[PDB]
DNA sequence: GCAGACACTA
DNA sequence: TAGTGTCTGCTTT
């Protein structure tokens, strides 16, 4: 019954939470003091959001978060109803709480919750905000309605540096005790691009399928992500050159159509070096293609009319 | 349970040594389940790669006697909604074991389809229940996929299949079955596997039954040919020299002779012309454009119907075009 | 439909390692069910200790929105036949030892109405954790 | 009686002129129990409707047709949810139970076949939640699919599905079919009258049927005696008129809009077909080698994009005048 | 321990962040109420959150209601035993419309019933419509307050129909009861900078031994102004303050980022964006921000309808052709998120392009498309009519496209002279 | 009764003023009913078909074609929501009302063939305007002319066919209705006249009626009822030709889009446009007509029309599969400013 | 975002 | 007295 290291080694306290310095410094001060008002937490995934909030209700209250909290995730009948009436009672059965604590109210995952449940949570925090206090976890602040952020300090989680999913990784590699290389350090690190469990995986993964942590075994477990393939397609200044890209890091590698489309749209998004007709331009065609490819015509030849057009906007001849 | 089934359903691996091509995958399930840690397998890739006989075959590896109680499977034939993955998935991975102390295995095929609060639902339960139960998701589109799902799961790469594990197979289908094929049907058979199981074996299950006499007898190119009705690379060649040095009166001819000669699809053709000319030289990359856009223009027109001698003209004509940059 | 029959399949357990085992009156146990659906409790306990002055406890205990709820069935013979707890091999039987078991609502509604016309159940659960009820 | 397209409709697998391959495959399944799932794909009217249910007939029986086959058409509601529950019932019933005279006479198959006719107008979702019912119910159960469209079919269910393509039915495809109608139906033709029909329609038998038997039914109203004409077959089936497509080529050729634009008018008030003359102006200009390369490549992409917007369901008077207008210019 | 909004709450007209002309024309709405006879039955509240839009009403009542704290605010979470939450807003209407003398008590619907399911969304309306055209003396006063917020998208939302669009006032309710006479509708703005600012020094200086043990005094007005200027939510303002206040340093405080209007988002797409001078983070941000608006019909027809009001109307025929021609274009993508993109794009480069010619620009209009609809289906009843009384006396079958086309003109005319 | 349309309409099949091949085609179709196929007929609007198919109703069945028999029909789409149809009924026959959306269309179509052929003569079923279906009508009368060809027959009369698919027209026969000369229409004024004794000395207008129409019986005849009602039934040769709102709209929008190209010009153009199409139209006719206007100008050279029609065959194509009309329409309009301008 | 009209002291 | 700050629009079966 080996334990994965996703939950085997994840955190229990808010020291060994690494990524924002400030944050974190944050919180253990608001837990050292212990006026913990409402707040939501957002951001991308992968981040170390709801570990956090449970590391922070660990060492904030301990046996009392234990024995006697209500922590509701998203694997819950999130009806209006139910939620409504759980809240309520959570509201009441006050305990013999220091003058410096409350309740929390752990939400995981609130993005996928009705709105009449977030007008109930008005309700209930406008009526007892005197006795308990919410917590939310999710990944975007635009899911929760305008009225429930103005209760609440937005706390933002910025994506982690290298340095600090690094410095995870070595002290998670000398707590199992395992070879590693500093290349094989650095293709973890670029495959993850900030994701810390998708770090954890990958490493974990070579651990276990290759034994020493090598850049030539974690490429070859894994490939290079598709939207560095796909973003250094568009910006390849021959045809052929983009093409033979195409062909051989997505038709020979198993992608399919659609998903490079998608990652072709996205790329173009988040671009900046082209402008703004030329942009206009990708996105056009990259909506035409996609369409062509829901119609039905999912071939190799609408992706290559895709990059010859695309070549073509980019010279004007 | 055999000599009763498709092709397809003949073949299926049972073990995890039965399954080919992706060698490096199962190389490191192996390492996987040989040191007892499942770090919730995900598997991506095109149809016929082998993702779910895969799975199974390991599953069955693992449990044996418990694949009947202890694995679950789910697909998009059952209903599958937000009260389903509420109900159904947290009842089920939250249980002990029974016989053995080995992991619960989920098999979410084709989970592509599910909705955003169904895919938010799931992933809340395989980040909660990762301790004694791990999931196992299938998909072949990753643009459908949460991408949170992706993070908590360790993504494995379904390459398309190689030449050599094509190869293996059909020498396994051929001796089996007391069948002979020559080799050019073998090299025909690797060009238009284009990384396909499936395909490969329901050809080969159809050329079966084109021979008159099942044995006693070899399986050439023009029964291939003939079986699926791809067109010849000869049929091809012809063609674009004719298209080449002939430009409308006996082109057309041979085009149309080529294609009446045995039933030719336009498509087909279109996929023939295509692969024959991008090993082409053109340092112009306006005929490559021009090419390659005017072909897809017509491939669409075909998909969405029309008149048959119009598009092959219009194939014709775009390739002379074309070519005269 | 005998297409996908996976057969064999079957819930079933080892008697040497029972943990203990219980016989109760239908009417006894229907009432205690009944009382434990109304009001709820998506989550319930299953109690059992053995007393040397032979005040065996067993008891339907669960929690809810409502709070604590403790259904304590009686430990008297008139409708309790029999109940002694196991060292997990089915003959060394000890006292004072406690049994939990952390059993699914869901799976006690189907019970329910089973023992609402019948004359005596019979409880019994192995250390692996299944429950047998006859 | 009936209409030659559905009395003529054939009943065997021998039955067929055309389609070799996979009449040949299903015969030498005929005596073999391992029938895969079947993809059958090609121009409208080519029989595969008529091939699978000939291969029914052979296969099961009358007796069989009401106990182990299910079809499932446009005809009713194919909704997600109706086709899910649907499909899952009927690909896990049991094998059915022959009677001794079924058995002695024809040879039951131990499984089901499922028909899904026109299945390019399906959702891709429906196909989805079929692939696994398709994979592994497919025991004793097997899923016949039948649409002209093959990029309307996501891919895997290309895979799962062997492909059968069903060849266009061209003149010498169908020439003996037409003779044996004829003879069967006592329909006279002078010379070619057939292989103009054939000509005429776009690969396709049904459409072929029906013109020869309006011709002979206008030739029995007629009641002459006399010999059905090319002529007469051309007219009926909406063929623009030699001399009128001379004319129409010698007017587009004078380069004046006015004039062009009323005789486009004074053709379109006559109703006839836009495809029809497109097709046919299309021939002529690659038939005449009176004109050089760049022009006949530049009239054969404009004479594709108007099919393509003919085709798109756009208007035939603007289409063909803009069209014109085109070829004009050059 | 206790929240700063909570315990700084106003205890007077004075201290409320409310406009003058607001609190004028609300005082002299909820002055009129009060008597026997009243021209608006019902008071109607719509604006942003935080806009103090239902406290000012609580004070009002504190110095109105002793004149003849009587508040009844309802309370949605309330289940009432074995009632359905439908019944529970009939029975809370009834229980508290026996409050019209003595007593006296402002009923405060604040926390409306949730709207969502078919059958409590349409019993919504007519419950406050039997209460408005009913004959009985006397008249207990009546405030409803909803907030103006977008619902966020949703998966699988079927026909995707209004309301779960927009929370807002005029999607719930009907037409019956928006321009009924009896019934006002005073709108709300987001609190001003200058009172925001105000209220802040208020706050900092009463919390003035706080401010001072840390290193904040000399820094509180760049983080004060900044605060201010950056949302107009004052509640969310006092958060903010009192996460900084308690905040030892260095620490970059972060607001609500509230979602832009519709005629907000026309603006931006037409004139631009002065906050961000770079034309491809201002869309993408947009995007990301209110996706639930541009992947929506009629957003199309609001670019297409204001375009012309940049100069006026006095710019290239040209570059509103192009415009015109990018948006149909866009109009064959099915209505997906890529067809919206280039589109709003494309009209931003464009007037970006001709934006030396923009002094003065025009106002912008809301699609019309309701007004053709509605004469649309005036005019399919009109020919349903004349198609049933031209069947009951001799034969007519044309076809719905030539009665339209051919006898929409000719059929009234022969009628007119015979 | 009340307009020349349906009350001097040619009843017998041996009425027919129109040319004989199409007649005598008919005829040979109709000599064997029990041999006939399902028909499809296309041709100019206001040709006439819906009169070839009564008459070839009255040959196969008899009298009592004719007979009103209003009835009205529920039908339920999918999750809730009633639609209401007002299907005509008759004996032998019934005729199908494509006044539905196309959307909902499935659920009429499917219920209302199934309840006319049941399982049992064959009773026929008229489709008028068969091109307003998204194809999935189409293929649902696909499948349902296949399966149950023994009890059903189906004549479908539209204009302009092309989006009709390829597999009806292939299963179905085609029969051309090509619109009368001018000397058919003008031998139809004149038996009207002559049936009326109406005042009449010169015959020029009659051939004006016959030419200003394009062909169409239906626009000639009412053309014909307005002139003669507003003249106290005395037609006059000095009397100018009268067109509806219609038309004088469209060559309003015509001229000012020629004479003022400028963004003003655009939005009121944009105010006519919304004018017109708040009378439950199609935008095809429109465009058709709005195009033909435009390559009527003189002032017009060669290039600008063919930049016009060019641009117009584009913009259809826009809107064929464009769920609105309005930004084709103003995109037509926009770029035929550009050209003229 | 922008046009039209008002409050308020610099 | 001319600038700077800010309310109303600009919106439906
Ligand atoms: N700063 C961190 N230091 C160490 N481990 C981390 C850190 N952040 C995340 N992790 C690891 O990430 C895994 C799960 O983190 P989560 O908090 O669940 O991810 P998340 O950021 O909350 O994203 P979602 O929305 O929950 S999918 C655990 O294995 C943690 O150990
Ligand atoms: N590597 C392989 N070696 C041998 N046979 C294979 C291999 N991969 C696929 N097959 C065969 O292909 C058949 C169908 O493939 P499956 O594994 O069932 O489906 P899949 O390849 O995972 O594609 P999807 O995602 O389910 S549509 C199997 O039953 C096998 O017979
Ligand atoms: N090989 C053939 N030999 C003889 N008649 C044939 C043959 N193929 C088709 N037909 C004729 O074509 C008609 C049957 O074709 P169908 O099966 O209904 O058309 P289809 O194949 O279903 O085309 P779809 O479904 O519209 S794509 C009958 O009139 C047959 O006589
Ligand atoms: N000077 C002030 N003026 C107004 N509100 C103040 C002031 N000082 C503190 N507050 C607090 O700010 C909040 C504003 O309340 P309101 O905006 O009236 O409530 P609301 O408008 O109903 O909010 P929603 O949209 O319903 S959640 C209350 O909690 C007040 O106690
Ligand atoms: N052969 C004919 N002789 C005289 N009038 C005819 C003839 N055929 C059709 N019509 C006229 O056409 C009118 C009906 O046209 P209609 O069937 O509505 O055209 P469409 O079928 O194109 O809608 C009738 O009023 C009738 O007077
Ligand atoms: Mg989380
Ligand atoms: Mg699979
Ligand atoms: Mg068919
Ligand atoms: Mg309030």
């Amino acid at each position: 019954l080996q334990l994965p290291w996703v939950e085997k080694y994840r955190p229990q306290v808010l020291s060994d939470i690494v990524g924002n310095k400030e944050t974190i410094d944050r919180l253990q001060q608001i837990a050292k003091d212990g006026n913990m008002p409402h707040m939501i937490i957002s951001g991308m995934p992968g981040i170390g959001k709801t570990t956090s909030v449970h590391c922070l209700a660990h060492e904030l209250l301990g046996r009392s978060y234990a024995d006697g909290v209500l922590e509701l995730n998203a694997s819950d009948d999130r009806g209006i109803d139910v939620v409504r009436n759980q809240i309520k009672h959570f509201a009441q059965k006050k305990l013999h709480l220091p003058p410096g604590k409350h309740k929390i109210v752990i939400l995981d995952e609130a993005d996928s919750m009705t709105a009449g449940a977030q007008q109930a949570l008005r309700r209930t925090m406008e009526l007892y905000s005197n006795s308990t206090r919410f917590a939310f976890a999710c990944n975007q602040s635009n899911k929760i309605i305008e009225p429930l952020q103005s209760r609440c300090a937005i706390l933002r989680y910025s994506k982690l540096s290298d340095e600090d999913v690094l410095k995870r990784l070595l002290q998670i590699i000398k707590l199992e005790d395992v070879k590693y290389t500093n290349d094989g350090l650095e293709a973890i690190i670029f495959t993850a691009e900030g994701d810390m469990r998708q770090a954890i995986n990958n490493l974990q993964s070579t651990v276990a399928g290759h034994g020493l942590v090598n850049a030539d075994n974690v490429f070859k477990i894994v490939d290079s992500p598709h939207p560095l393939i796909v973003k250094k397609m568009l910006l390849a200044s021959n045809l052929e050159d983009s093409i033979q890209i195409l062909r051989t890091d997505l038709w020979k590698k198993g992608y399919s159509s659609i998903d490079i489309v998608t990652t072709s749209f996205r790329v173009t998004k988040n671009l900046a070096q082209v402008k703004e007709s030329v942009r206009l331009e990708m996105i056009k065609e990259i909506g035409l293609t996609h369409m062509r490819i829901l119609e039905g015509v999912g071939t190799y030849l609408q992706l290559a009319s895709m990059l010859a057009k695309i070549h073509k906007l980019n010279n004007k001849a | 349970s055999k000599e009763n089934l498709p092709w397809v359903e003949k073949y299926r691996p049972e073990t995890l040594d039965e399954v080919y091509g992706q060698n490096e995958v199962i190389t490191t399930v192996r390492k996987f389940v040989d040191e007892g840690k499942l770090p919730h397998l995900l598997f991506y890739g095109p149809p016929g790669t082998g993702k779910t006989s895969t799975i199974v075959a390991l599953a069955r590896e693992i449990y044996g006697k418990n694949y009947s109680n202890m694995v679950l499977e789910l697909n998009a034939s059952d209903d599958r909604g937000i009260d389903v993955v509420r109900n159904q998935i947290k009842d089920f991975a939250s249980t002990r074991q029974i016989f053995s102390k080995g992991f619960k295995l989920i098999i979410l095929d084709e989970a592509d389809a599910m909705t955003n609060a169904a895919q938010n639902a799931l992933r809340r339960v395989i980040e909660r229940y990762t301790k004694n139960t791990r999931f196992c998701v299938l998909a072949n589109y990753a643009h459908k996929l949460t991408p949170a799902l992706l993070s908590r799961c360790t993504r494995f790469r379904f390459q398309p299949l190689p030449q050599e594990a094509i190869e293996r197979r059909i020498a396994n289908v051929l001796v089996h079955e007391k069948l002979k094929l020559s080799p050019n049907a073998e090299k025909a058979l690797i060009e238009l596997s284009n990384g396909d199981m499936r395909r490969v074996l329901n050809v080969l299950q159809s050329c079966k039954a084109t021979l008159d006499n099942p044995d006693e007898d070899e399986i050439s190119d023009d029964v291939i040919y003939e079986c699926c009705g791809a067109p010849r690379p000869s049929d091809l060649k012809a063609v674009l020299k004719s298209i080449l040095e002939d430009d409308w009166g006996t082109a057309h001819y041979t085009l149309n002779k080529v294609r009446s000669a045995k039933g030719l699809a336009l498509i087909d053709l279109i996929e023939g012309i295509v692969k024959i000319l991008e090993d082409y030289e053109l340092q112009n990359e306006e005929t490559r454009v021009h090419l390659l856009t005017k072909l897809a223009d017509i491939e669409y027109s075909i998909s969405k119907g029309g008149n048959d001698q119009i598009q092959g003209s219009a194939v014709i004509g775009a390739i002379k075009a074309s070519f005269e940059n | 439909y005998l297409i996908k029959d996976f057969d064999t399949n079957g819930l079933e357990l080892d008697r040497e390692r029972i943990s203990f085992e219980a016989i109760i009156k239908g009417e006894a146990l229907h009432s205690a069910l009944k009382d434990l659906k109304e009001i709820g409790c998506k989550e319930c306990y299953v109690y059992a200790k053995t007393e040397a002055n032979d005040e065996n406890v067993f008891a339907l205990i669960s929690k809810s929105q409502l709070g604590f709820s403790k259904i304590k069935l009686p430990s008297n013979r008139s409708i309790l036949e029999k109940l002694q707890v196991f060292d997990g091999d089915s003959t060394t039987v000890i006292d004072g030892f406690a049994v939990i078991g952390f059993f699914d609502f869901t799976s006690f509604d189907k019970i329910r109405k089973s023992t609402k016309i019948a004359s005596k159940v019979l409880f019994r659960m192995d250390v692996h954790g299944v429950l047998s009820v006859n | 009686q009936q209409p030659w397209v559905e009395k003529y409709r054939p009943k065997n697998l021998d039955e067929v002129t055309a389609q070799d391959h996979a009449v040949t495959v299903l015969k030498k399944t005929l005596k073999s129990a391992n029938l895969p799932h079947m993809l059958f794909y090609g121009p409208p009217g080519t029989g595969k409707t008529s091939t699978i249910l000939a291969l029914t007939k052979e296969l099961y029986g009358p007796d069989l047709m009401k106990s182990r086959i299910l079809e499932l058409n446009a005809s009713d509601e194919r909704g997600i949810s109706i086709v899910r529950e649907k499909v899952k019932n009927f690909a896990r019933l049991t094998v059915s139970k022959p009677s001794k005279h079924d058995l002695e006479n024809y040879p039951c198959p131990p499984y089901k076949i499922i028909i899904l006719d026109e299945a390019d107008s399906m959702t891709a979702d429906a196909q989805s939640a079929l692939r696994r019912t398709m994979e592994t119910y497919s025991g004793v159960t097997r899923f016949c699919l039948i649409c002209n469209y093959v990029t309307r079919i996501i891919d895997p269910l290309a895979s799962r599905c062997s492909k059968f393509r069903f060849k266009a039915l061209d003149a010498s495809n169908a020439i003996d079919r037409l003779r044996f109608i004829s003879e069967q139906e006592n329909v006279k033709c002078d010379d070619g009258v057939l292989e103009r029909i054939l000509d005429i329609s776009a690969g396709d038998l049904r459409r072929g049927i029906t013109l020869l038997q309006s011709a002979s039914k206008g030739a029995q109203y007629l009641g002459d005696g006399k010999n059905i004409t090319s002529t007469q077959v051309e007219e009926l089936a909406g063929v623009v008129p030699h001399d009128i497509l001379i004319e129409i080529v010698e007017k587009v050729k004078s380069g004046d809009f006015d004039e062009i634009k009323k005789y486009v008018n004074t053709f379109m008030k006559s109703g006839w077909s836009a495809a029809s003359v497109v097709n046919q102006l299309h021939e002529y200009y690659i038939t005449n080698d009176n004109f050089d390369t760049n022009f006949k490549n530049q009239i054969s992409w404009l004479l594709f994009t108007t099919d393509s917007r003919l085709n798109n369901g756009t208007n035939e008077h603007i289409q063909l005048l803009n069209l014109l207008v085109k070829i004009s210019q050059l | 321990g206790e929240q700063w909004y909570e315990k700084f709450k106003p205890n007077c007209l004075e201290q409320v962040a409310i406009h003058k002309r607001k609190l004028k024309d609300v005082q002299e709405a909820l002055d009129a109420m009060f008597l026997p006879n009243a021209k608006h039955r019902i008071l109607l509240l719509s604006g942003p959150s935080g806009c103090s839009k239902s406290t000012v009403i609580k004070e009002l009542s504190k110095i109105l209601v002793p004149k003849y704290h009587k508040v009844t605010e309802f309370r949605g979470d309330c289940i009432v035993n074995d009632l359905p939450q439908m019944e529970s807003f009939s029975e809370f209407l009834k229980g508290a419309r026996y409050l019209v003398m003595s007593n006296l008590s402002l009923i405060l619907i604040e926390d409306l019933p949730n709207v969502f399911h078919i059958d409590t969304r349409r019993r919504f309306q007519q419950l406050i419509l039997q209460w408005l055209y009913s004959s009985e003396p006397l008249l207990p006063p009546l405030v409803i307050c909803i907030t103006e917020c977008e619902i966020p998208e949703n998966d699988n939302n079927y026909r995707k129909f209004g309301i779960d669009y927009t929370f807002s006032a005029e999607t719930i309710m009907n037409k019956e009861i928006l321009m009924h006479p009896r019934l006002k509708r005073i709108k709300f703005n987001p609190i001003n900078s200058t009172l925001l600012k105000k209220h802040l020094k208020f706050i900092c200086v009463q919390n003035m031994k706080m401010l001072k043990e840390k290193n904040k005094w000399n820094k509180r007005q760049e983080v004060i102004d900044y605060i201010a200027q950056e949302t107009g939510d004052i509640r969310s303002a006092i958060t903010t303050l009192q996460f900084w206040a308690t905040s030892s340093g260095s620490l970059p405080i972060s607001t609500r980022e509230s979602t832009i209007s519709y005629f907000h988002a026309i603006g931006k797409v037409i004139h631009g964006s002065h906050s961000t001078n770079n034309d491809n983070e201002m869309i993408n941000n947009l995007f990301e921000n209110s996706n639930n608006l541009l992947s929506k019909e009629d957003f199309k027809l609001g670019i297409l309808e204001n375009y012309n009001t940049f100069n006026k109307g006095e710019f290239s025929i040209s570059d509103a052709s192009s415009i015109v021609d990018c948006l149909s274009e866009c109009d064959n993508m099915n209505g997906l998120p890529e067809s919206n993109e280039y589109g709003l794009r494309e009209v931003r480069k464009t007037f970006r392009n001709i934006s030396k010619q923009g002094h003065n620009h025009g106002t912008v209009y809301f699609p019309r498309e309701w007004k053709v609809r509605k004469l649309q289906n005036s005019f399919k009843v009109q020919a349903e009519d004349w198609l049933n009384v031209s069947l009951y006396k001799y034969n007519a079958v044309h076809s719905f496209r030539n009665i339209t086309l051919e006898f929409g003109y000719y059929a009234p005319l022969i009628r007119k002279c015979q | 009764m009340s307009l020349w349309v349906d009350k001097y309409r040619p009843k017998s099949l041996n009425a027919l003023s129109h040319n004989e091949e199409l007649t005598n085609f008919l005829k040979s179709l109709s000599d064997q009913p029990r041999d006939l196929p399902h028909l499809l007929l296309y041709g100019p609007n206001g040709t006439g078909k819906k009169t070839r198919c009564m008459a070839l109703l009255e040959s196969i069945f008899g009298p009592g074609v004719y007979r009103l028999k209003i009835d009205v029909r529920q039908f339920v789409t999918a999750s809730n929501r009633k639609l209401e149809l007002n299907v005509v009924s008759s004996p032998y026959h019934l005729e199908i009302t494509p006044s539905d959306m196309g959307n909902n269309d499935r659920i009429v179509i499917q219920e209302l063939l199934k309840e006319v052929a049941q399982m049992e003569r064959y009773k026929c079923v008229i489709i008028n305007e068969a091109n307003s279906l998204t194809k999935d009508a189409q293929a649902a009368l696909r499948r349902t002319m296949e399966k149950y060809s023994k009890n059903i027959r189906l004549i479908m009369v539209c204009d302009s066919m092309s989006p009709i698919i390829a597999p009806i027209k292939s299963r179905c026969l085609l029969i051309r209705c090509p619109a009368p000369s001018d000397s058919e229409i003008s031998t139809i004024l004149s038996d009207v006249v002559t049936n009326e004794r109406i005042q009449l000395e010169t015959k020029d207008i009659l051939k004006r009626i016959a030419q200003a129409s394009n062909g169409n019986l239906r626009v000639s005849l009412l053309m014909l009822e307005s002139m003669a009602l507003n003249n106290e039934l005395a037609l006059k040769s000095s009397s100018p030709i009268i067109k509806p709102d219609w038309i004088i709209v469209i060559h309003k929008l015509t001229r000012k889009i020629v004479k003022e190209r400028s963004v003003n010009s655009l939005i009121e153009c944009r105010a006519v446009l919304y004018d017109l199409l708040a009378h439950c139209i199609p935008a095809n006719i429109i465009l058709k007509e709005l195009t033909f206007s435009l390559l009527d100008v003189e002032t017009l050279n060669t290039t600008n029309k063919s930049s016009i029609i060019e641009y117009s065959s584009v913009f259809d194509e826009r809107l064929s599969l464009g769920n609105k009309a309005i930004f084709h329409l103003e995109g037509f309009i926009a770029k035929v400013m550009c050209c003229l301008d």
